[PDB]
RNA sequence: AUUCCUGUUAGAGCUGUUAAC
DNA sequence: TAACAGCTCTAACAGGAATA
RNA sequence: AUUCCUGUUAGAGCUGUUAAC
DNA sequence: TAACAGCTCTAACAGGAATA
């Protein structure tokens, strides 16, 4: 009564790179090959812009002569690799920005920030961004920076600044890199180095690299909610993210609010019917009306009769749903034996019940390591000492864990974002989940839609 | 009239009740609506002559839809939603071909598009099921006809102007169910859509229509009126004596946006001695899903395929462990049945009052409420009086696993009862954090030998480790070794969970020592841990896990005893 | 044209296939046929006049009908079956009331008898699959509108005379499926069922059957000729440019009886340069029958409604062994999975090839094939030579039931290796009589202490018995205790059967001892059986039937050894 | 088994035409008439109860200058019931090109 | 906020089970 | 609607860095 | 054949699994 | 279609009588 279903373990997906070239491992790879995207020009070169109170300028223009030149990794070395400059690993120039191309902050930021005021100073800083914006065609990529003398406004109760200026400059276009006191003060160099060449290549242009082995037929769904504390009672602001791989080289990551209050992070039926039809909608115009094959609706909590009967509803025959729940905190945890002295190999997931599945986006990942080749690595090593799985709760399917585990495992690994080699969650729950602290900050974002590049 | 006392008067009398859905049941269908079929036209007509690439722009665009409205009128046309339009459009683009109209509008509203939702599947288990005998619709797609075909199995006699006497013949032989088009199926001839065709009403569907009023009353929705012929026909269905035995309800999105016409129709049915009210039940989707809620007795067949939620899917099996192998930390507890004792109380009590008095009394007993205890009777004398206790009986519970799951307090109770037993003759002490238990090597005690293959576990480099002691910059912060225990639910089964934590002795003092329980647990990788865990499984059963199957009673000198049995190996499963 | 080869061609081609259904299928569907419909309408106009009570005499009767039909000849009405009489009885009865004469139609062919059988079914499944896409029929009930609704889920398009030119267009415009009656639907006023109205076509609907001519080729079934109309409009289809590219198989369910219309209209059909064909298939539903079972790729959604036998109905769960029980005699085998030897040969053999060379060589070792050898390597190289032997490799039966349950070679395998298992190591003979296994008491052995037991079993109260002897007036017949041994496969359970008998040592000689075989078990009843199959369950396993799991392996120094436990208690269960 | 690209090379295509005539309409482009064995091919086409069901459009590039046959046969399938029609049109290339 | 998710402290949200109103 | 049980989530903080 | 079904001796019928034809 | 495996049945006989 001891022995459960035989697990199969998943491999590391393939991530497809310059020149079609596949590596499991995403920053090896942009060293040794390149960016995807790269292989056509969406960014020309990388034109950046400053945008710092004057005394801070100077910690900038550094990190930003930092990314120009090569550096070696310090911490987590089992996992990094040498950074080859910018020009080398990403194949784009990296452009300094001249004296117009670098604004400063107004003096009254300082006040407002010494005021506790988080809204005036969000507000402050966007309208710092008028010297920038007469040349908004000039510059790709805006580093905002944030003297540490700011950080009574940074986050407390009701708000959030980050947020607050990601929901601001979305609709005017602008991609902005925000750069904390922390990323200059982080022990290492190679790590704020690696995120922040990354996020600035995602942000200007796009796609560092795309996930291989992905069925143009597929697209995949994930919700996730935020709560803002109403004085009175709660607010369950929930937005949904989408991914798919169109007919087109580009890859696809966007995001959207459903919509009036909720009470509950539960869809009722004509707002998860609503949702639906918005993302096969999308799906349609970027696969030129034809009908998506397999969908895939992740959600952080249990769907409720009204949102399966919405799923089934809102699709035809032909499209098959896959409706499934992702639980994070779990009882269980696992032991790799042959015992190893590294934990269980990530992506093995292990049919506990008929519905109920766990899965391990955490674990060793073998093929890797810079150093001593062929040991695995952990990569929560630092914070946890063993890996917790995730309960994927299937509510709607035809058959195939596999097909599922390995799309969650795939999707794990294309965050451009995480610095890190994968992510706990789906990169569709957590782009959502960003979404739905961006709508909690600013209402006012209900109507449109946005990609990824713009909160990641 | 408020929407609940609606659905009560619907519910009270609902096998008397015509239907009537025009246009508005269509629009959750997944079909397009009027304003959608006038913009597609629009589109067509805009290409067409400006020679532009149809499929380069969308319909659904802000920008391209105020360009084709600017273009239309540049023209003259009509500016925007107003009367006249949707058949004016219509006739412009078709030029008076009804052959083509009809193909087009076939091809709009065709049979593929459609995705039936719970509102036509609700209505169809209505029709089959025979509450409702008669739905009048001014719709072409057979949505309601396709939603009968899934769920009854049976074909659904679709009537229309072609016939047109068909319909009445039905009602007078009483061939219920009877789905009569006011405007026909559009794989006809005469569809009646444009408006010159909209001013008249079929002579034979007219006297149906006034016919079945006097049979039953009226439930209309996703109706907006605006049309003239049937707006008309309801009026001269009123002036007749009894015109409605069950009154005419008027079912609105929003009252608010409601046209007038509405509103003066109900004032006149009122007038005429008719009960008709006009309610707002919000979405068509949403007042059938509630209809269909509210009805008893529905057959398991036909409610299968009207809510295919409610059944149970992806009941996808798992293989056999056949052919490395994690090794969790669930032991299966194989206890299928148990025997409780129950009291019966002269009053009613609260679990929280039982609550209280467990914390009171403090008894060398278990309880809760359902009130099921487990232990001695005297313990339950000392908690309740003989005048509160009317008796005290047995109760077996045969199958644990489904008696947890479907109860949390049955989950509480056998959680707490297979805690207790566990640790009813081991030194271990018993604590609780939040709502879990924890099973900690006791400060005094901590030199026991069958502590040292514990102290075996956390050494360095295989040395004597530390099990208890104090923290290293703490005042007096006090750590131990300790497991959290829980009971899981999975399928049909029961399983202990153990997982291995650092216990603080201060309960609200544990974070001081966030840092060390970091630092002791920095390097407890996968050797360490199951090290840990298989020193916790010896302390906890006393028996190594293999090939175990130790039995632990609680209270075995109680008259009421529960004897788990929970094999001693945790979960494995070597890989396919 | 033979049967088969028609199958063939239509398989060969189904995709553009219309079909015409006669009334003739609709006589299984259970609706009364034309025959019955005419004694129906004799029994009700001769009830009426001749003042009869109504119920008193049935229509079947052979007496009542030759009573009926007397009379109807007394009154100078035609003879018996002849032409112009199912429209002249019905003309007789309702005198020219065509809506009265439609209502009775209605009710006799109503929805409510109808009960779609193999054949509706699998042309509607045909239907909604896209094989055949316009099924024309001279038929009034909806024997195939119901079956569409039932197994596709979809509302079906039905054409008739009520608009009569829907079907031009939905054949135009490919609106497929489209499922046109030549004589209309009886809900709707003309029916075109009398004589007088069988002698034109609707102009449309004649229009469509020349269009659907170049299309698609015809099946007609069910269809004995009779009908002018329908005859000239098919002569009229031939008398055209490719009247069918797909040929015109008129189906008979017997060539012999066929009317001679038909085959004057297949030889002008053949003379007209088509290649038209008439077959004999039987009856109509065995004919569909045979066509899906040739239909390859059939979608499971709708298979699940074309056959309900296919799905395995009665999985009716078992309740829990919850509170006398009886105890039966077959122990349960849990082992799961075994290991097996392969042996590859370079020519193909004979399972009855194996087993001579079992008989002729005799290893000590066993062997089937699916070749699957238990036992040693060397004793196989005996048995073949290196030359025959390609390869020897392993073979894993993951799930043992399933394996034996599909093969009865596995049965048999497995319950060989079982019984020599069984007996390896113990004294007790092993026999075999049909295919039955019996572990016989030996003859010199009889005086082992593992037999005293045994020994208790037959003696007589209490006393002393006797396990093995000769028989009491027998010349030579020498008889002894002994277990008949199988293996029963019960649900996903493998169970090891045993049964005392009296083993004969001459096999053929068994008969002679009858009387002492009934004699020594007249007074075996439920405490001596108990009692024996006690010491069977001791003598073969070696321990008492509580809480045991003695496991057995065969050959075990040998490499392929199959290693087997069975559970020393025989089944139980407790009442309910 | 479509498509098909079958050339006039003006009886194995007078079935083939009637047949196809039978299952739907008809476009010709490029074409003036002036030969009388497709001339009498597509008459004998007319004929049957469902012929051209969608329309015949003989299109080209003017109406006026086409031949007198191509008339004649538009007014002669217009008298037996048939839709077809004659429209002005461009180039056949610059026709297909806005189709 | 270059990142990662490990914990702490809280509250909700769902399910339920009773007592009602 | 008021408690009570469990399962799971986010909301604020804090926080150190990949088997030693 | 007042009954009952316990055995003996045989053959079929279904399923299969191979080899074909 | 020819064997082979099991599961189950009937077709002919024979045959003795309800815990002793
Ligand atoms: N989901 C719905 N449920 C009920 N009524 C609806 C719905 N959607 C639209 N309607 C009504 O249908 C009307 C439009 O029908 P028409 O414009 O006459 O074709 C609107 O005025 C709405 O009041
Ligand atoms: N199994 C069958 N299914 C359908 N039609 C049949 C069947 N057996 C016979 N028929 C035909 O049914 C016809 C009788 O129809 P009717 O002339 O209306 O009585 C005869 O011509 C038979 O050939
Ligand atoms: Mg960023």
């Amino acid at each position: 009564l001891s022995q459960l279903a035989a697990h199969s373990t998943i491999p590391e997906p393939l991530l497809l790179f310059k020149d079609n070239r596949t590596d499991t491992h995403p920053l090896r790879g942009l060293s040794q090959y390149g960016p995807y995207s790269a292989c056509f020009n969406l960014p020309g070169q990388v034109r950046l812009a400053y945008l710092a109170p004057t005394e801070h300028m100077r910690k900038l223009d550094a990190i930003v002569r930092e990314l120009q030149n090569p550096a070696t990794p310090k911490e987590a070395t089992n996992y990094y690799v040498e950074y080859g400059g910018f020009e080398k690993v990403f194949k784009v120039p990296l452009v300094m920005p001249q004296e117009h191309l670098r604004c400063l902050a107004l003096d009254e930021c300082h006040g407002v920030a010494a005021n506790g005021n988080g809204l005036a100073l969000a507000d402050k800083i966007v309208q710092s961004m008028s010297g920038l914006f007469r040349q908004k065609h000039a510059f790709d990529v805006l580093l905002v920076y944030l003297p540490a003398s700011w950080k009574k406004c940074f986050e407390y109760d009701g708000f959030d600044l980050h947020d607050r200026i990601k929901a601001k400059v979305a609709p005017l276009n602008l991609p902005i890199q925000i750069i904390n006191d922390t990323a200059l003060t982080r022990q290492c160099r190679a790590n704020v180095m690696w995120g922040v060449s990354v996020a600035l290549y995602a942000k200007a242009g796009g796609i560092p690299w795309k996930l291989a082995d992905w069925d143009k037929d597929e697209a995949y769904i994930g919700l996730s909610y935020a709560i803002k504390k109403n004085a009175e009672g709660q607010e369950y602001t929930t937005c949904c993210s989408q991914v798919f791989d169109p007919d087109g080289t580009g890859f696809e990551f966007v995001a959207y609010d459903t919509r009036d209050r909720k009470g509950n992070p539960y869809l009722s039926y004509q707002e998860m019917q609503s949702v639906l039809s918005k993302s096969l909608h999308l799906y349609q115009s970027s696969h030129n009306g034809r009908m998506p094959r397999k969908i895939f609706i992740h959600k952080t909590t249990h769907f409720t009769e009204d949102e399966i009967q919405g799923a089934f509803d809102s699709f035809s025959s032909s499209t098959e749903i896959e409706l499934v729940q992702i639980i994070q905190s779990t009882n269980w945890y696992g032991l790799k034996v042959d015992p190893a002295s590294y934990p269980v190999d990530r992506g093995l997931y292990q049919p506990l019940t008929e519905s109920e599945c766990l899965l391990w986006t955490q674990g060793s990942v073998m093929g890797v390591n810079q150093q001593n080749p062929g040991q695995p690595v952990f990569k929560e090593a630092a914070l946890t000492p063993l890996p917790n799985p995730i309960m994927l709760r299937r509510f709607s399917g035809n058959g195939g864990w596999h097909a599922t585990c390995s799309s969650i495992l795939a999707l794990t690994k294309v965050d451009w974002n995480n610095n890190t080699l994968y992510k706990k969650l789906p990169v569709t729950l957590v782009y959502s989940q960003v979404f739905a602290d961006v709508v909690k900050q600013t209402p006012e974002i209900v109507n449109e839609i946005y990609d990824y590049r713009f909160f990641m | 009239l408020t929407d609940n006392e609606f659905y009560q008067h619907y519910l009270q009398n609902s096998q008397h009740m015509m239907w009537f859905l025009g246009a508005g049941t269509s629009r959750s269908a997944g079909l397009p609506t009027a304003s959608d079929i006038i913009w597609d036209l629009k589109h067509r007509y805009y290409c067409l002559h400006e020679n532009q690439d149809y499929q380069k722009h969308d319909i659904n665009n802000h920008a391209i839809k105020s360009k084709i409205q600017s273009y239309m009128d540049s023209k003259g046309f009509p500016l925007q939603w107003s009367p006249e339009e949707y058949s004016f459009y219509f006739e412009l683009v078709f030029r008076d071909d009804y052959e083509a109209q009809r193909k087009y509008l076939l091809e709009a509203l065709a049979s593929r598009k459609v995705s039936l939702n719970i509102g036509h599947r609700v209505l169809a288990a209505l029709l089959e099921m025979n509450q409702t005998k008669v739905v009048f619709t001014t719709n072409f797609d057979d949505v309601i006809e396709t939603a009968f075909s899934d769920i009854s199995g049976k074909h659904l006699s679709v009537y229309h102007l072609e016939g047109s006497y068909a319909a009445l013949s039905a009602l007078n032989t009483e061939a219920f169910p009877i789905y009569a088009k006011i405007h026909g199926d559009f794989r006809y001839q005469k569809i009646k859509n444009l408006t010159p065709d909209l001013q008249t009403n079929d002579r034979e569907i007219h006297k149906c229509f006034l016919a079945a009023a006097i049979r039953f009353g009226l439930v209309v929705s996703g109706y907006s009126g605006r049309d003239e012929n049937v707006m008309t026909m309801l009026r001269a269905a009123i002036d007749q004596n009894n015109a409605f035995p069950h009154g005419l309800y008027w079912t609105v999105p929003s009252i608010s946006k409601s046209e007038p016409a509405v509103q003066d129709l109900i004032t006149y049915a009122q007038g005429k001695g008719v009960r008709a009210y006009l309610v707002e039940t919000g979405t068509f989707d949403e007042m059938l899903s509630k209809i269909w809620r509210q009805v008893k007795d529905k057959p398991a067949a036909i409610d299968a395929k009207v809510r295919t939620a409610r059944v149970c899917p992806v009941s996808i099996p798992l293989p056999g462990p056949g052919k490395p192998a994690l090794r969790t930390n669930a032991l299966p507890v194989v206890t299928q049945s148990i025997r409780c004792g129950v009291v019966t109380l002269a009053s009613p009590i609260t679990f929280s009052e039982l609550k209280e008095r467990i914390s009171q009394k403090s008894p060398k007993a278990l309880l809760t409420y359902t009130v099921l205890f487990l232990g001695g009777e005297p313990e339950i004398r000392k908690i309740f009086s003989n005048d509160e206790i009317n008796s005290i009986g047995q109760y077996y519970i045969d199958e644990i696993a489904q008696s947890v799951a479907a109860s949390t307090f049955l989950k509480s109770f056998v959680e707490e009862a297979i805690l207790t037993a566990l640790l009813r003759e081991k030194p271990i002490l018993h604590r609780v954090r939040h709502r879990t238990h924890y099973a900690v090597i006791p400060n005094a005690s901590a030199k026991d030998d069958r502590f040292l293959d514990l102290r075996k576990a956390v050494g360095f480099k295989g040395d004597l480790g530390y099990i208890t002691g104090n923290v290293t910059n703490a005042k007096e912060l006090s750590w131990a070794e300790a497991v959290s225990i829980r009971l899981e639910e999975r399928g049909g089964k029961l399983w202990i969970m153990l997982k291995p934590e650092i216990w603080i002795k201060p309960l609200d003092r544990r974070e001081e020592a966030t840092d060390f329980i970091r630092s002791r647990r920095r390097y407890r990788f996968n050797q360490c841990s199951y090290q840990i865990l298989d020193a916790w499984i010896k302390i906890l059963f006393g028996s190594i896990g293999g090939g175990g199957t130790v039995n632990i009673s609680c209270f075995p000198d109680a008259e009421f005893k529960a004897e788990f049995e929970i094999g001693t190996r945790t979960a494995f499963s070597l890989g396919v």
